[PDB]
């Protein structure tokens, strides 16, 4: 059951997905995001990535905080919905369980599904390599070459960062 | 006077000191007297893990030296 | 100078927070270049093995390369000792 | 197994407390008790109307601001690379012009909260 | 007769602008409060110890109301 | 035996109760004064465990400080009723007790206990500070002598 | 072994955290020329178990208006996030050894403050919004000098496990290469916690009780908890970054004793510092750490990377 760890996972980031998908008041679209960024950590940190599963949970945490912030000043009514409150928000919630259910219990079933495009059902660790035992972080390693081999890169999101000052500024000066 | 407050302090010291001094004690138990092996990097756990089939009860911390080399 | 010098005292009186961070953020940049060693820390990086050292095979005309890890010939760090 | 297994301790014990505070204590509910407080005098509308952010600009900045750590954070292992001579430049060039984003939102008003 | 609580201009000499960016950086100022209570910590309390102890009163206290005899 | 059980716990709710009395934040005249110097290093009520704060959500006692006015009886009222159970009222002051000096005014309340239930009087135009903790460690007293646990078992 | 290890670790926490109530009432008491608690046990060693029997037997309040759900939610998320805080703190051995147990920290303090906004959210009422703001607010303030801070400081120890700072300091405590870094990190954990002068979520003589002002009894008592539970917490994190302890392997417990003794003296601090200043506007708070801190901090932290390079002291990857 725990060598299925990354499929519960998965699991549930759809779940959180069909959370905020569905689009209730986005105080609750909002909780259902960091859900699912908790468990796309969770994720990512399965397959080896420690500092990428951290780094997108630490980004996501404070990108919905300011969400909130903006959601009770330009984005609230008197009753903010919640799932259960408005017949839309309710049936795109309970479809997508539904379809979520659906293929998950067929592909547990035959260990395989066919949903458009044929995946296996074995369990991620089968894909897993074999054969490791260096005395480093093979991530830590490609992130680090940022800074040596990825010149170009940092320009380009240096810049286009300082370029995102100046252009929010210019467009909430009315 | 002052040197009232220290009673507080005293307990909520003892408080503080109790996980660190437990975790210790009990690392040493669950390793057969040693430190809690240390796995950072890959490398470690490999050998960790050639510790576990070496030692033959299927414990890394069972150390085999020259006793065992024939 | 004089102007700028007027700057300076103006800006200490005013913004010493900012006058710090300007002066630290200057040495950064600068004493980099003028530290003597600045080229060590390249040299240790480059000193330490992450990777195993593959041989190469002895085609019989490589006199500057170790038959052995303890002969004389190959880098030598004893100038990181001394450090 | 060591890590999910404190969490879910951790968790399972603050719950377990609140059970026990709302299973325990004897309850004597009534409107007026559960009615929301405002200093004694009913509130003046609904605390769901629109809360008007003044610092909707510096919060939009943090979002910018918050993604240069991602960027930084990986410095220390950077250190370690041969290549010592451009990753020192890029280095302090991601946090120049950091740092002149923030002048430049610093000298046009733009930390200065709406009046 | 007055006198003026807040009209004076600070030293621009180059010793009383460097003590004020010392005192801005280094936070004397705020030191100096930390000074304060600090000694007040170990000062005996002012508490007493009712009802052991009682406030001190004089013979005019105005208390609860008693008719009297020859 | 069930009886010395529900008669123990009856003094361990008790205890825990009268030794953390949190008063409300909550004053209305010139009695207000005098439950400031209370707080003062003299007494340090805080030295018996009664700590004042601010929301009625966390508040057990409420001492009526004050003269109460018709204006401001429904506002006590409403802060009374959000205090959580078990709560107290202490009516400090005469103005409090039975209005006091305006007690013959077309707008003062003659006295809190018209409005709320009242658990101690302290007597006094104010009442010293050292009144009042007499008052509140008579509450104290009140409480221990609470048997809620004892009648439980007995209904 | 392992569950027993954790009960060993929340329960002396929880046990700490009732008794800090104490040392601060006691603590502000004096610094304010009075006693405080002195009745309810000897010394008050009793008071914090009177008031935490007092708080769980009280009646709880779901309000009215208040979305119940959420409501519920948020106390079980600060004290159980609280927790999930102490799990890779090396005393001198952690509980969970982590590569990334800084990383760690940071996400986990970020998740924490989900705790306040839904509370105050969820709470559906003025003051408690009017909190919560006020967090989302101090959230922006911080968080980003914060990271950096660390950071400056990481480039001395070269990684981002916390026990590599007990070797990194094995010579000479932190504080000496880094005080101004230091200076800044210790204010900035005042507003991590929502401290005075910068306890502005609850500011009592302006919001009564600001985000927690509709709760009671024993939710209130987990937000409490919580709080203290992060305030010594905090100030480990900064003994193990600025103040390391040696470790002696063979003696574990001596190095326990002179960490505990100064996380227990820089708590204390906390307690001064509540004790002698006024509170900050929270515009104000923003300002001192956007135009002051932070143009420090990204000073020093250019200063930081170039101060190993050009010195040749850059510390080991592992
Ligand atoms: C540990 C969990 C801690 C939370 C405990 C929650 C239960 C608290 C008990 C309670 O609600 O009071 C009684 C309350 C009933 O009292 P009530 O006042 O009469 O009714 C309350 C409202 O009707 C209904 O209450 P409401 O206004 O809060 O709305 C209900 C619910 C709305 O629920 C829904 O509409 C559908 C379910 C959505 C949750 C499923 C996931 C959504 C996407 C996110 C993915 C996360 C997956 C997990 O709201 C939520 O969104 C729940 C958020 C849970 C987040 C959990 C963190 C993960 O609940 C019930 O007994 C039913
Ligand atoms: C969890 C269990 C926690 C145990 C708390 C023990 C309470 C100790 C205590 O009551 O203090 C002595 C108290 C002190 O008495 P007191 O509270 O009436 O004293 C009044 C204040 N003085 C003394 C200063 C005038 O002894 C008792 O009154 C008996 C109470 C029994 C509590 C139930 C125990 C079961
Ligand atoms: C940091 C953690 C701290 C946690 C501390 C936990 C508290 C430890 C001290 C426990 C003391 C015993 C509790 C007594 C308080 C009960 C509240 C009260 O006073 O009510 C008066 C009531 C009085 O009721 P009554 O019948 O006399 O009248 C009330 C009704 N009217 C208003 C109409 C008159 O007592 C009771 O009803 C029952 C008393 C039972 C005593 C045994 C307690 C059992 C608790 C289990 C409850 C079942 C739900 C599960 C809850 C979780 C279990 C842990
Ligand atoms: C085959 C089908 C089988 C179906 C089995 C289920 C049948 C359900 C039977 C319904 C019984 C009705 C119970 C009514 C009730 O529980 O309410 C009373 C009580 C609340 O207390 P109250 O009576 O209002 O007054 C004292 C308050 N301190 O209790 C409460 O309401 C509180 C409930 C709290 C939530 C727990 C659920
Ligand atoms: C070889 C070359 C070397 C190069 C590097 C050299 C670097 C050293 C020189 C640079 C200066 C170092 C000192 C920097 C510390 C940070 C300074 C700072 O930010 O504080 C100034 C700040 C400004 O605010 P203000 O005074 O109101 O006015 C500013 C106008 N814009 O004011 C404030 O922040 C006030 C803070 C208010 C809250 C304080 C509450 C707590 C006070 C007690 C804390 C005591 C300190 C404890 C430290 C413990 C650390 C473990
Ligand atoms: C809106 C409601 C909010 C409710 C809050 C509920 C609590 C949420 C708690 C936060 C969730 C995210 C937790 C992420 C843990 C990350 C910690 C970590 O990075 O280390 C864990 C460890 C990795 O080990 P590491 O040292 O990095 O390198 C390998 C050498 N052993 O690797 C492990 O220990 C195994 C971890 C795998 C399972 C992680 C499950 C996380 C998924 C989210 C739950
Ligand atoms: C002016 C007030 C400012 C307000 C801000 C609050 C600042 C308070 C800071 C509290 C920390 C004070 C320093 C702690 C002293 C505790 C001394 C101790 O118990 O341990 C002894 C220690 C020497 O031992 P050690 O730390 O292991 O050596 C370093 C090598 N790693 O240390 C030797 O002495
Ligand atoms: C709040 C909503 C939460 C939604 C969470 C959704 C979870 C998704 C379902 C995951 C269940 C996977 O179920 C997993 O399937 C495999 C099937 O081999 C089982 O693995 C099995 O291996 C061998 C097969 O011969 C058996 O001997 C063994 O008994 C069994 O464990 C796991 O024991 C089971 O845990
Ligand atoms: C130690 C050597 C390195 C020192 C580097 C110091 C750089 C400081 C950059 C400016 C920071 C001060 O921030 C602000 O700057 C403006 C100018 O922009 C100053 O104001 C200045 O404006 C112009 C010059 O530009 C002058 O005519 C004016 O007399 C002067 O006051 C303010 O006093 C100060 O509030
Ligand atoms: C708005 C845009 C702002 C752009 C700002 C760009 C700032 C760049 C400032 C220069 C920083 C680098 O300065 C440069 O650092 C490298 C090390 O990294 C030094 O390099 C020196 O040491 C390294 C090893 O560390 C050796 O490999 C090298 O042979 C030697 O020259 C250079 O002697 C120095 O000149
Ligand atoms: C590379 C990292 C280290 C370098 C530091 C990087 C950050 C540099 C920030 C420079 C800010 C300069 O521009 C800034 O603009 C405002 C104009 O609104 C100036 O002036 C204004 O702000 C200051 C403080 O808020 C007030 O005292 C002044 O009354 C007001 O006019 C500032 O004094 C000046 O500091
Ligand atoms: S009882 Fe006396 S002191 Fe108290 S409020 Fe009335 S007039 Fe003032």
């Amino acid at each position: 059951m725990m060598l299925y760890i990354v499929f519960i996972l998965s699991v549930i980031f759809v779940m959180g997905f069909v959370g905020f998908s569905s689009k209730p008041s986005p105080i609750y679209g909002g909780l259902g995001l960091i859900v699912s960024g908790g468990v796309g950590c969770g994720i990512v940190l399965n397959f080896g990535g420690s500092f990428l599963g951290l780094m997108v949970f630490l980004i996501y945490l404070g990108g919905m905080m300011v969400v909130f912030g903006y959601t009770t000043a330009m984005a609230t009514e008197q009753y903010p919905e919640i799932w259960l409150s408005n017949k839309a928000v309710l049936g795109a919630f309970v479809t997508g369980l539904l379809m979520e259910f659906f293929m998950v219990y067929y592909v547990l079933k035959d260990k395989e599904v066919e949903v458009v495009f044929e995946f296996n059902g074995l369990g991620d660790w089968v894909i897993y390599d074999t054969g490791d035992s260096g005395f480093f972080s093979e991530e830590a390693m490609g992130i680090a070459a940022l800074y040596s081999y990825g010149t170009w890169l940092v320009i380009v999101t240096g810049w286009s960062l300082l370029i995102g000052v100046v252009v929010i500024m210019e467009i909430t000066r009315g | 006077m002052w040197f009232e407050v220290l009673p507080g302090i005293a307990v909520m010291g003892v408080c503080l000191f109790i996980p660190g001094m437990a975790t210790a004690r009990i690392h040493r138990f669950s390793n057969g007297g040693k430190e809690k092996r240390v796995a950072h990097y890959p490398y470690q756990w490999y050998l960790m893990e050639r510790d576990r089939r070496v030692s033959g009860v299927n414990r890394s911390y069972v150390s085999k030296g020259l006793e065992n080399i024939d | 100078a004089e102007r700028v010098a007027a700057f300076l005292k103006n800006v200490w009186a005013k913004e010493p927070v900012l006058v710090a961070s300007f002066a630290i953020a200057g040495l950064a940049v600068i004493l980099p270049t003028l530290s003597p060693y600045t080229k060590y820390s390249l040299m240790i990086n480059r000193a330490t093995p992450y990777n195993y050292p593959v041989p190469l095979r002895d085609d019989g005309n490589m006199p500057d390369v170790p038959s052995h890890p303890q002969d004389p010939q190959g880098p030598s760090l004893e100038w990181l000792k001394r450090l | 197994m060591n890590l999910m297994l404190a969490l879910l301790t951790n968790f399972t014990l603050a719950t377990l407390l609140v059970i026990i505070a709302f299973w325990l204590p004897q309850l004597n509910v009534y409107s007026e008790k559960t009615s929301p407080y405002e200093c004694g005098f009913d509130p003046m509308g609904s605390a769901r109307l629109p809360f008007s952010m003044k610092f909707f600009l510096v919060a939009i900045t943090f979002l910018l601001f918050d993604l240069e750590i991602a960027l930084l954070l990986p410095l220390p292992w950077a250190s370690q690379t041969a290549n010592l001579n451009t990753m020192l430049t890029m280095a302090l060039f991601l946090i120049i012009l950091l740092a002149v984003s923030l002048a430049y939102e610093w000298t046009q008003k733009g930390l200065e909260w709406t009046e | 007769t007055y006198k003026y609580v807040n009209l004076r201009e600070p030293s621009m000499d180059m010793k009383s602008v460097t003590d004020r960016a010392a005192q801005t950086l280094l936070w004397t100022e705020l030191i100096r409060g930390l000074g304060m209570t600090l000694s007040y910590l170990f000062r005996e309390p002012a508490t007493i110890n009712y009802p052991f102890e009682k406030g001190p009163l004089s013979p005019r206290f105005r208390g609860e109301h008693a008719l009297r005899r020859y | 035996r069930g009886e010395y059980v529900v008669a123990k716990l009856d003094d361990l709710i008790n205890w825990a109760r009268r030794s953390s009395l949190w008063p409300m934040t909550f004053g209305l005249a010139c009695c207000a004064v005098e439950m400031m110097h209370m707080a003062a290093p003299r007494y340090d009520m805080d030295r018996f465990g009664v700590v004042f704060r601010a929301s009625p959500r966390q508040s057990d006692v409420m001492i009526v400080a004050g003269t109460l006015t018709n204006k401001m009886a429904p506002a006590l009222r409403k802060v009374y009723d959000q205090m959580p159970e078990p709560r107290y009222v202490v009516s400090m002051g005469s103005c409090a007790n039975g209005g006091g000096y305006y007690h013959y005014s077309y707008s003062v309340v003659r006295g809190c206990d018209r409005i709320v239930p009242v658990d101690i009087y302290v007597p006094g135009c104010p009442p010293t500070a050292e009144a009042l903790l007499y008052g509140i460690l008579q509450l104290q007293k009140k409480i221990k002598r609470e048997k809620r646990l004892r009648i439980w078992y007995r209904r | 072994m392992f569950m027993i290890n954790i009960l060993m670790l929340i329960i002396p926490i929880l046990l700490a955290v009732a008794f800090l109530t104490l040392v601060e009432r006691k603590v502000l008491g004096y610094m304010q020329l009075r006693k405080g608690p002195n009745v309810v046990g000897p010394y008050g060693l009793l008071q914090p178990i009177a008031d935490a029997i007092k708080l769980f037997i009280k009646e709880p309040l779901r309000p009215a208006t208040s979305s119940a759900s959420m409501f519920i939610l948020a106390p079980i998320m600060a004290l159980g996030l609280a927790l999930t805080m102490w799990i890779p703190l090396p005393m001198p051995y952690p509980l969970i050894n982590m590569n990334l147990g800084v990383l760690f920290m940071l996400a986990m303090s970020s998740l924490a403050v989900y705790s306040i906004l839904w509370s105050g959210w969820a709470s559906n009422s003025k003051y408690a919004l009017i909190g919560a703001l006020r967090a989302v607010a101090q959230t922006i303030s911080y968080e980003v000098t914060l990271a950096i801070i660390l950071l400056s400081v990481l480039l001395m120890s070269g990684s981002f496990t916390l026990s590599t700072l007990i070797t990194t300091q094995e010579q000479m405590w932190l504080i000496l290469p880094a005080w101004p870094l230091a200076m800044m990190w210790f204010i900035s954990t005042l507003a991590e916690t929502n401290r005075a002068p910068f306890d502005l979520t609850e500011g009592e003589s302006e919001l009564v009780s600001g985000f927690n002002v509709e709760y009671a009894a024993g939710p209130f008592a987990l937000f409490f908890m919580a709080e203290y539970a992060n305030i010594i917490m905090m100030n480990i994190f900064t003994a193990i970054l600025f103040l390391g302890t040696s470790h002696n392997p063979h003696m574990p417990e001596l190095y326990t004793i002179n960490f505990t003794i100064k996380s227990l003296l820089l708590t204390m601090s906390f307690l001064w510092i509540r004790a002698s200043y006024p509170r900050f506007r929270y515009d104000q708070l923003m300002h001192l750490l956007w135009k002051n801190f932070l143009p420090l901090t990204l000073a020093l932290c250019m200063w930081h990377v170039s101060l190993p390079i050009l010195t040749s002291g850059i510390p080991p990857q592992t």
